[PDB]
């Protein structure tokens, strides 16, 4: 899930 | 606890307006026409660079780092496209008959019809974007009304969280100060909060249709979407 | 001109009170189980009939005869299926975990599985169901939600009789809050309280989207017939 | 000629 990543990014 | 229920009105306005994402630029070559697939090309290209700075905006909304991650991701994908939509729609206010996607992308209706099943929807942001100007909307109120679509579209798919509703509460505590502060009488504030309240339905209503034609787009294979967009679509589900 | 304008807070729930809908039956034989034909047949039976009420009650909503006919349509096109659905899910309140379609058609979150897509349906107008039962939704106030369905849904895809639509919806906004002064609430609760109720109809706005199509993907599939109301009503969204 | 119409004008 990019969304996940880019939310802990 | 949240450091977001004891913000002032003025505190939550200020911290809205500072986490305002950027002006984006379209990759627009104005030296090819336009094709059903070019213009799809450029409209999903700019939706996924702004949708990065959705993800960094929400994350200043206060409150919203207070959630689980998977109620973040829950909410993002519930409101993406709603939250495009109100930041065009605002973005194309004092363009009348215009959409401002970008400041080298000002399209008309007429240039909608390129797509197919596309110049509906424009219409419906063109008159959205039209009810905005004759309500006069301001900035501040603006910046209120995109979070609350970020906390509350997504909040009756938790399948309680009161700390949403808190939040939910404040903004509007924070919208009626802004009113209040206006000069608006204590009727014509409530009026008002009815009024912008109300227009939050039909960009849902706008988000739906806009999601059903980008589905068809992608299974139509007019255009390649982003793997980012490709899951925004699939969390929502269509035919 | 009009008189819808000069009513009083008082006035206009007593209006809409009266003007309710009955309360419908299913033709539900409980005696044989459910296929996926069948219970959709009596979901869109039930439907069709709660149809021709509803354009009856929409005549009796304060400033409604007063659009032209063309606008009466929109209207009522536009706003139909959320219609339906908020009067499901203010019947199933005191059902939790219910959908009360009819006092003799009562189904279960698990019965919704009987239609194919229609769970996550279900789940949604359950939730919106909860919401109401969390919230203490009032007969009084829930008249008034449905009103401002009903002129609010299809104002802004139409002479500024927008105009008019919107002072009504004025109206009815006073209404909800007097009726919220009138529980004993401060400002600040009335403010919130009609917010929250508002920011609902965003919810049942968006059932709606999705209802509207499973009922089309039934009607391309055939798996049961729609009446010619519910096929034209059906048409106006595409 | 929609049945909608009708109803309305009934
Ligand atoms: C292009 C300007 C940047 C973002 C942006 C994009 C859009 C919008 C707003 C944006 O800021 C609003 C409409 C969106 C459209 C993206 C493509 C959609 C989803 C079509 O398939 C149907 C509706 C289209
Ligand atoms: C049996 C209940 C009577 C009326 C009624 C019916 C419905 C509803 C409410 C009613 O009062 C709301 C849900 C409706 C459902 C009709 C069939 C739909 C549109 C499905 O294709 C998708 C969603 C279903």
């Amino acid at each position: 899930k990019i969304l996940h990543r880019l939310l802990q990014d | 606890n949240s450091l977001a229920l004891s913000l002032t009105a003025d505190q939550m306005v200020s911290a809205l307006l500072d986490a305002e994402p950027p002006i984006l630029y379209s990759e627009y070559d104005p030296t090819r026409p336009f094709s059903e697939a070019s213009m799809m090309g450029l409209l999903t290209n700019l939706a996924d660079r702004e949708l990065v700075h959705m993800i960094n905006w929400a994350k200043r909304v206060p409150g919203f780092v207070d959630l689980t991650l998977h109620d973040q991701v829950h909410l993002l994908e519930c409101a993406w496209l709603e939250i495009l939509m109100i930041g065009l729609v605002w973005r194309s206010m004092e363009h009348p008959g215009k959409l401002l996607f970008a400041p080298n992308l000002l399209l008309d209706r007429n240039q909608g019809k390129c797509v197919e099943g596309m110049v509906e929807i424009f219409d419906m942001l063109l008159a959205t974007s039209s009810r905005f100007r004759m309500m006069n909307l301001q900035g501040e109120e603006f910046v209120c009304l995109k979070s609350i679509i970020l906390l509350n579209s997504g909040v009756y798919t938790f399948l309680e969280k009161d700390h949403i509703h808190r939040v939910l509460d404040k903004i509007t505590d924070t919208l009626i100060h802004l009113m209040a502060k206006a000069g608006l009488t204590l009727q014509q504030q409530h009026q008002r909060l009815a009024q912008l309240l109300l227009i939050l339905s039909h960009i849902r209503h706008m988000s739906n249709k806009g999601m059903e034609h980008l589905y068809s787009m992608k299974c139509k294979n007019v255009v390649p979407l982003s793997d980012l967009l490709l899951e925004m679509l699939d969390a929502h589900r269509l035919h």
